[PDB]
């Protein structure tokens, strides 16, 4: 197979910046019959299909703005957006279209830079409803922060808790460029019934110490 | 009927 | 203009079969080869199969070879993919894309997508749990509430707050699957002037099982 490597996984950008992203292929994509390297750059915005941007490593499709440039040969191909604009934020994929199977790179995702912002952590006891139906999910939302990187730790009566934890993270919001995530810890009515002090502890760039949030019962 | 250019 | 319109995706139990269709307007179907490209849940793109413009060369992604079969009917301007013995790792949105026979440039024409889901799970209806606080952040300016939709199948649910009225300061976190069931969670952040005076209700419709539930975020 030709294996296509796209580094990096994410690029943080602000508009008017020049960006550059890589695509390496394990085998050269040079098709000797057309004399072209057969690499195609695509980008895809949520909901929509991929959109072809540059094919043959450097030829720009029609209707693709003047700012996309593709170049490279053999194994190292690169895409450049010289003045990235906000409508360029999408995942960019390179594709081998030289020989079967057709392989796509993993994607490089574009995200926008804004100021760091630390998380509004908020923690919730189980609802009666739930606690009646045999289980207990203590939820902790950590909202509107930047960077993406946050780490969250659960602790029941002082000890750390691994299992029972389901987390889910928002993508970068469009209004303010800040992420959010929920961490929900499920336990049984009973397991929850024999402990007090539940803590949810976030660790984020914006701080040396944990944002600790607790409730007793 | 013609082959796919990617059928090397 | 060129148009490709997919049909056929549905929820299939693993091992079974499904057959997808893609319908080509606005070009001489007959002159062009066609492919099915798949968009995985992990966001990856996967080429699945190609058929040449006449139908006598068919190329398959090695994980699909044996199980899937791409046909086209140049008469009815339709491309097909009969898919059998569906593994869970075959779920995704399937796109037919045109193969650029004269320009040899990649996939320039894509369709809209048909979604194939593969699981043996049973249609389970959600439990909507109200998530009210213990105290706002020091009874201060705002109070963040949430609603928890635990264990439903299949996806989706639509969660709104106060029927649709409340749309600012909401976060609906994507659903995560865990042993055949989903969980979704949403937060709303309203000023402390609002809740509890104003009732904030969390409403969840799970179309797929005829569940519409409305939960008042009650403190007491």
């Amino acid at each position: 197979d030709i294996v296509m490597t796209q580094s990096p996984s994410s690029l943080t950008v602000t508009a008017g910046e020049k960006v550059t992203m890589s695509c390496k292929s394990s085998q050269s994509l040079f098709n000797s019959g057309k004399r072209k390297n057969f690499l195609t750059w695509y980008h895809q915005k949520p909901g929509q299909p991929p959109k072809l941007l540059i094919y043959w490593a450097s030829t720009r499709e029609s209707g693709v703005p003047d700012r996309f440039s593709g170049s490279g040969s053999g194994t190292d191909f690169t895409l450049t957006i010289t003045s990235v604009q906000a409508e360029d934020l999408a995942i960019y994929y390179c594709q081998n279209d030289y020989s079967h199977p057709l392989t796509f790179g993993a994607g490089t995702k574009l995200e926008l830079k804004r100021a760091d912002a630390a998380p509004t952590v908020s923690i919730f006891p189980p609802s009666s409803e739930q606690l009646t139906s045999g289980g207990a999910s203590v939820v902790c939302f950590l909202n509107n922060f930047y960077p993406k990187d946050i780490n969250v730790k659960w602790k029941i009566d002082g000890s750390e808790r691994q299992n029972g934890v389901l987390n889910s993270w928002t993508d970068q919001d469009s209004k303010d460029s800040t992420y959010s995530m929920s961490s929900t810890l499920t336990l049984t009515k009973d397991e929850y019934e024999r402990h007090n002090s539940y803590t949810c502890e976030a660790t984020h760039k914006t701080s040396t110490s944990p944002i600790v949030k607790s409730f007793n019962r | 009927d013609v082959p796919d250019y990617a059928s090397l | 203009e060129v148009l490709l319109v997919e049909s056929g995706g549905d929820l299939v139990k693993p091992g079974g079969f499904l057959k997808l269709s893609c319908a080509a307007s606005g070009f001489t179907f007959s002159s062009f080869g066609m492919s099915w490209v798949r968009h995985t849940p992990d966001k990856r793109l996967e080429w699945v199969a190609t058929i040449s413009n006449g139908g006598g060369y068919t190329y398959y992604q090695d994980s699909v070879k044996g199980r899937f079969t791409i046909s086209r009917d140049n008469a009815k301007n339709t491309l097909f993919l009969e898919m059998t013995s569906l593994k869970s790792e075959d779920a995704g949105l399937y796109y037919c894309a045109r193969r650029e026979r004269y320009d040899e440039k990649g996939f320039a024409y894509w369709g809209r997508g048909t979604l194939v889901t593969v699981s043996a799970a049973k249609t389970t209806a959600p439990s909507v749990y109200p998530l009210a606080p213990v105290c706002g952040d020091t009874t201060g300016s705002s109070v963040t509430l949430g609603c928890l939709v635990k264990g439903y199948f299949p996806e989706p649910v639509t969660l709104t707050w106060n029927s649709g009225s409340l749309s600012s300061g909401v976060h609906t976190f994507p659903a995560v699957l865990q042993s055949d069931l989903y969980t979704l969670s949403s937060s709303v952040t309203v000023t402390s002037s609002t809740w509890p005076s104003q009732s904030i209700t969390c409403n969840v419709a799970h179309p797929a099982s005829s569940t519409k539930v409305d939960k008042k975020i009650e403190p007491r």
